[PDB]
């Protein structure tokens, strides 16, 4: 019934929260990337069904690889919220256990909407990032879209590089907004590049960059 | 499910819109003071069985012909009322075996106000598919798909096409493939996908124009219109809006609007 | 500081149809205005027509300067140019 | 909006401020006036025809190249070096065929805007050298795959040692590079062409030198074009 | 059969990368288990 499609949109959910966290550098095992549905029921569902969002938070640490290459990669903490609405008391709270457990990265997921107050001290939680994201637009993945090319963030040397090889400045790279999806997605912050390797029907292959705002 | 025409079409019936405005066929308002009883001797004897607060009856008849074509269940008419209304107003259902489904319903001077809930009534009530979808089509679709021998050989599939957009709830309809839904309007596609699909689906569109009536431009003259349009994060108009809003020389921008 | 050292230059090594252009109207012009020559003339009068015949011969004493983008320059002589 | 685009000497395409459109123009590099429609030979085709057609085995004697065709083909048959050069070959084809395939054309269109004719190159060798009649070729197989491979090198859209644009340098050729091997196989070249030495170098020297003469001029005002 | 043996080696490396990062992964598994026990 409805209480199976909402349980099916928890799950995908979940995914892409998952491969996300594995996109953007930190580590997560094989077996949890691959946990079904029947295992999520099975372990978030209770004797009614009725699913906790707060048995689904997780942490995770940045690959060797990913560490070596972006330096300023900390612990990961993904958290859910059972609050349909959260307002500022929530995002408080949220902020002192980040704050409290020193994570570098903290990623929010709500329900249906956030108050503009909460919005509000999200800049404030220096030097942790805090970013949310609404439970609807991470049911599928953007980034596995055919239209969608591969973006990978560029470290500070290939910046470097880059532009000493195009003989640049900054602002005249082309640009990508910072609440594009794929720039929330990977978590880009203003004043980084992204490579972007491209299907070209004249060359086979293209690579275009673009920087953040 | 592309290639079975039946589940595609389960799914073309689950996304199209469907409002009770959609289904009902006409609307009318009674007095009758007795809740357990009634004054229509037509409606008299479902009541009774069914039985076996203001006066103000209101009651409406739904078109069985087309109730049955979108594959509703009276039941799921009354159940989608009593969700929006709670416990506001006291629903009673004519089974299917009836001559003429009809739904009753009751308030637990109210004329106006029960005409502009009516109203509302027939506003608002959503009983199934995703908002601002108002048709959607079965389409076969030709692809030409490698086969185990490596040649290539042509395939037909069904897809659907609709009316009206919204990409982000239809891209997470159950059955659907997710990773392939296509929009032409391209506003929505930067806002649901990001700047490089917009790119793509910009120069899809321009294509799509161009080459209607069999003629044909070189790729690299609508490669660099589009990597114009979209090189600052976000779509540039050709427009005086779009051109003179950049921080090119003033004496530049003021030749041309 | 500009200038980019010949062990440098990365563009390319063929001169360009808007440079050809450009260089043979200069020589023909200062053909006209009573240059030296520095090939042979057979019978050929025209100042177009010599400067072409110099061209050929990889004769013409013009330096080309190629403006990047960010203001630093690449200076070409006409006789180090592969022309077609 | 787009009169104050033009080709720099870099090879990038930008405005009057200075900012980046494109990073290679037509993200090729070349003139519209210099590409024509030709044919991709790896893409088409069932698995078992491209196997017939690309495949060389010096193991077997009856999936080897023709004896008639070849003056050393006694001492030919049983080499295994030769026979490794073969093989790494038919890797880098199939390697063409999958990228192809799987990433640029999807649905199979293999007839694609593409610079220098090689056809035309071949059949002018072809009238040149009078490369008719039954007579044995003197083009070693070594000889056909070093040339090859070397001239998958000299097609140069970028100049500089930087690490960057030799990357860039790779990419800008990918297509036109999967062409050049398609038409100048092994295979090919000894039985279905029938070059010899000095058609060879010829046409290696041809298909160079068009290239360079089908790039695009700095100085393009490309935006009003 | 020596390009076959060097990919078992690459894949026996490979797998012990495997088990060593799903080690150090299970420490953080029960540090989140035991904060959402803490928490609820």
């Amino acid at each position: 019934e409805d209480n199976n499609r909402i349980i099916s949109r928890l799950w995908r959910s979940f995914r892409t929260v998952k491969e996300m966290a594995a996109d953007r550098g930190y580590f997560i095992s094989q077996e949890e990337m691959d946990q079904s549905l029947e295992e999520f029921r099975s372990k978030i569902c209770d004797s009614m069904g009725n699913p906790q969002r707060k048995l689904m938070s997780f942490l995770a640490n940045p690959t060797p690889e990913a560490l070596e290459k972006y330096s300023d990669l900390g612990t990961l903490w993904v958290e859910f919220c059972d609050e349909p609405s959260v307002g500022i008391k929530t995002m408080r709270n949220f902020c002192l256990r980040i704050q409290e457990k020193n994570f570098s990265t903290g990623i929010f997921i709500y329900q249906n909407n956030i108050t503009p107050s909460a919005n509000k001290m999200i800049p404030t939680v220096s030097p942790a990032i805090i970013e949310t994201f609404q439970e609807s637009d991470l049911v599928v993945n953007i980034t596995h879209h055919e239209l969608v090319p591969k973006h990978i963030r560029l470290s500070d040397g290939e910046k470097s590089q880059l532009l000493q090889r195009y003989k640049l400045k900054e602002s005249q790279l082309p640009r990508i907004q910072r609440e594009d999806p794929v720039a929330r997605y990977l978590g880009l912050k203003r004043g980084q590049v992204v490579k972007i390797i491209r299907r070209s029907e004249t060359s086979g292959r293209y690579a275009s960059y673009r920087i953040c705002l | 499910i592309a290639l079975d025409i039946e589940k595609a079409k389960v799914i073309q019936s689950s996304i199209e819109y469907t409002t009770l405005k959609n289904v009902t066929s006409a609307t009318e308002i009674y007095y009758d003071p007795d809740p357990t009883s009634t004054v229509i001797e037509e409606d008299f004897d479902t009541v009774e069985a069914y039985f076996s607060q203001s006066p103000w009856l209101l009651r409406l008849e739904l078109d069985r012909a087309r109730m049955l074509d979108k594959q509703l269940t009276m039941n799921q008419v009354a159940d989608k009322i009593s969700e929006v209304f709670s416990d506001d107003l006291f629903v009673m259902w004519s089974e299917d075996n009836a001559d003429k489904l009809i739904i009753r319903c009751r308030v637990i001077e109210e004329d106006q106000m029960l005409k502009r809930i009516e109203a509302h009534m027939l506003d608002l009530i959503a009983l199934r598919g995703i908002p601002g979808i108002s048709k959607v089509y079965m389409v076969k679709h030709k692809v030409s798909v490698p086969d185990e021998s490596g040649e290539y050989k042509n395939e037909e599939l069904w897809a659907l096409e609709t009316d009206g957009i919204n990409l982000a709830e239809v891209m997470a309809v159950p059955g659907v493939d997710s990773s392939r839904t296509y929009s032409n309007s391209f506003v929505e596609i930067l806002s649901v996908l990001g700047i490089e699909a917009t790119r793509s689906s910009l120069y899809k569109e321009i294509l799509n124009v161009i080459a209607f009536d069999g003629s044909y431009v070189n790729y690299r003259h609508m490669a660099l219109l589009v990597d114009v349009m979209t090189s600052r994060g976000y779509l540039m108009a050709i427009t005086r809006h779009g051109i003179n809003r950049a921080d090119t020389g003033a004496l530049m921008r003021c030749s041309f609007e | 500081e500009l200038a980019i050292l010949k062990e440098e230059r990365t563009t390319t090594p063929y001169l360009t149809k808007y440079e050809r252009a450009r260089i043979l109207g200069t020589r023909a012009l200062q053909i006209s205005m009573n240059a030296p020559v520095l090939v042979d003339i057979e019978g050929e009068t025209d100042p177009l027509q010599i400067a072409m015949k110099e061209l050929s011969q990889r004769k013409i004493p013009l330096v080309i300067r190629r403006y990047l983008p960010d203001g630093s320059y690449e200076d070409w002589g006409c006789d180090e140019l592969i022309v077609d | 909006a787009l009169e104050d685009i033009m080709v720099h000497y870099d090879g990038t395409t930008r405005n009057s401020l200075g900012d980046i459109i494109q990073f290679l123009y037509g993200e090729d590099g070349l003139d519209g006036t210099q590409v024509e429609r030709q044919t991709i030979d790896t893409i088409p085709g069932s698995d078992k025809a491209f196997h017939k057609r690309y495949y060389v085995d010096l193991m077997d004697e009856k999936n080897s190249i023709k004896p008639d065709v070849i003056e050393y083909a006694a001492d030919i048959l049983g080499d295994v070096e030769l026979q490794k050069e073969l093989n790494s070959e038919y890797e880098q084809l199939v390697s063409d065929r999958k990228f192809l395939r799987e990433i640029v054309f999807v649905n199979g269109d293999h007839n694609w805007p593409l610079p220098v004719n090689l056809r035309r190159i071949i059949q002018n060798a072809q009238q040149i050298f009078h490369l008719d009649r039954a007579k044995a070729s003197d083009l070693t197989i070594p000889e056909i795959i070093h040339g090859v491979r070397d001239l998958c090198k000299k097609l140069f859209v970028l100049r500089g040692e930087n690490e960057l644009i030799k990357e860039a340098q790779q990419n800008a050729t990918s297509l036109f590079q999967c062409l050049v091997r398609a038409r100048l196989a092994t295979r090919r070249i000894l039985e279905e062409f029938r070059l010899n030495r000095d058609a060879f170098e010829w046409v290696l020297g041809t298909i160079e030198a068009q290239f360079q003469r089908s790039l695009v001029h700095p100085g393009e005002m490309v935006g009003v074009i | 059969e020596k390009r076959l043996e060097q990919e078992q080696r690459r894949l026996e490396e490979a797998r012990k990368r495997q088990e060593a990062e799903l080690i150090k992964r299970q420490e953080l598994i029960k540090q989140a288990e035991e904060w959402n026990k803490m928490d609820i």
